[PDB]
């Protein structure tokens, strides 16, 4: 129910 | 329920996390994807889609997806988050589960994680299968397989959890009563908790497993009114719940009570015994309140002006057992903890044993009372691969 997300290693 | 997890830096420079979303979204910052290596070495159980609320103590409820990232880059190399989920097996696969079981086994140095993560993540039916599975391709009896591949109370749990209930009350029985002496409080423990037909099945079973009967045993390993109450109740012979609530005899039996203990010198055990091995346990219920309208201390203070010694012990318990049953559990679960180290033999046994019962209502009850979530003590008292056995048999925070 949402948009593409950002995704980031850490 | 919030969980607390505490992540390590398992490469220079990363902890294996990836993070998703933020309040971009409008929604908290989500883990998206755990290293298998942080998966080891965390503390606590991370999901994927669990939302990150507090970093090292500072909220980060709403944060967006960059800011959470700088916090994490420029901590140290243990952080503690606070996460909740944003809110058996389905597609079960006994053949595919003994395959990775066998794979996580024969993995260099043994890959717990993989073992814990499929055994304590399905009910005991399954791990039937699972293990019929297993014997099938690898002539190896699974409980063997992992008995070798295992040690500490790691192994301790997952070869209970591979046992059917009967079995394992039955070889829980065996060990409280072998040596020279008894271990009295998990004898009570199961001896006063069981119903009629776990009892029925684990009479049958020890009979099977060990070529003699319960009863002897307990006889053999008890004396006076302690064996008395120990036997009468391990006969698994308790009145089922009727649909006919029987007033009159609920007020027999608390007058009855009360004139067998508190209102006359010394106790008629006997009397005690008939009645709270007999009745069934709602009906027991009720004997008990009403029994406060005839006594000025309520059951369990009775209990303790009377009898003393193992016999005290075991009316105590097998009365809370009555009263509340997953209360009585998340006491022991506390005292298993609470202090220095663990009781670990009764800490594994309850969550072993209860995993599958009633164990939603005892960790409703555990934060009711203590506040924490039983995860959260779980958390504190113990580590590593075992840990995560133990919270997965939790099953969630709260
Ligand atoms: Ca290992
Ligand atoms: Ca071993
Ligand atoms: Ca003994
Ligand atoms: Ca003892
Ligand atoms: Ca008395
Ligand atoms: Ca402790």
């Amino acid at each position: 129910e949402d948009q593409h997300t950002q995704i980031t290693k850490v | 329920g919030e969980r607390t997890v505490t992540i390590r830096r398992q490469t220079v420079g990363g902890f294996g996390l990836s993070i998703k979303g933020g309040a971009e979204h409008n929604i908290p910052v989500v883990v998206s994807k755990i290293s298998k290596e942080q998966r080891a070495e965390l503390s606590g159980l991370l999901f994927i889609g669990d939302a990150i609320l507090q970093i090292n103590g500072i909220n980060v409820r709403k944060c967006r997806h960059e800011e959470v990232v700088q916090v994490l880059r420029n901590a140290g190399e243990e952080v503690t988050l606070t996460v909740s989920f944003l809110k058996a097996y389905t597609n079960f696969d006994a053949e595919r589960d003994a395959l990775n079981i066998e794979t996580a086994i024969k993995t260099k140095g043994v890959d717990e994680v993989t073992i814990v993560n499929i055994l304590t993540n399905r009910s005991n039916e399954q791990r039937q299968d699972i293990a019929f599975a297993y014997q099938r391709r690898t002539k190896k009896e699974l409980a063997s397989a992992l008995k070798s591949a295992l040690s500490g109370h790691l192994e301790t749990v997952i070869l209970g959890l591979l046992k059917t209930p009967a079995q394992y009350d039955a070889s829980e029985l065996k060990a409280s009563m072998k040596g020279l002496g008894t271990d009295e409080d998990s004898l009570i423990e199961i001896i006063c908790s069981r119903t009629n037909q776990e009892l029925q099945e684990i009479n049958r079973v020890y009979k099977e497993m060990y070529k003699t009967d319960l009863e002897k045993d307990i006889i053999s390993d008890t004396s006076g009114d302690f064996r008395k109450l120990m036997v009468a109740l391990a006969k698994g012979r308790r009145a089922e719940d009727g649909s006919v609530i029987d007033y009159e005899l609920i007020d027999q039996d608390a007058r009855d009570l009360y004139d067998a203990g508190v209102k006359r010198k010394g106790t008629d055990v006997p009397k005690w015994i008939s009645i709270m091995t007999e009745r069934s346990v709602p009906h027991l219920q009720k004997v008990f309140d009403r029994y406060k309208s005839y006594s000025p201390y309520d059951m369990l203070e009775s209990i303790r002006k009377e009898v003393k010694g193992d016999l005290e012990n075991a009316f105590l318990n097998l009365v809370q057992c009555i009263q509340n049953k997953p209360l009585y559990f998340a006491d022991r679960l506390y005292d298993s903890m609470k202090g220095k180290g663990t009781r670990d033999k009764v800490l594994i046994r309850i969550m072993v044993s209860r995993s599958e019962v009633d164990m939603l209502k005892i960790r409703s009850e555990f934060k009711r009372k203590y506040g924490k979530s039983l995860y959260y003590y779980i958390q504190q008292d113990t580590k590593g691969d075992y840990q995560k056995a133990l919270l997965y048999l939790c099953g969630g925070d709260d």
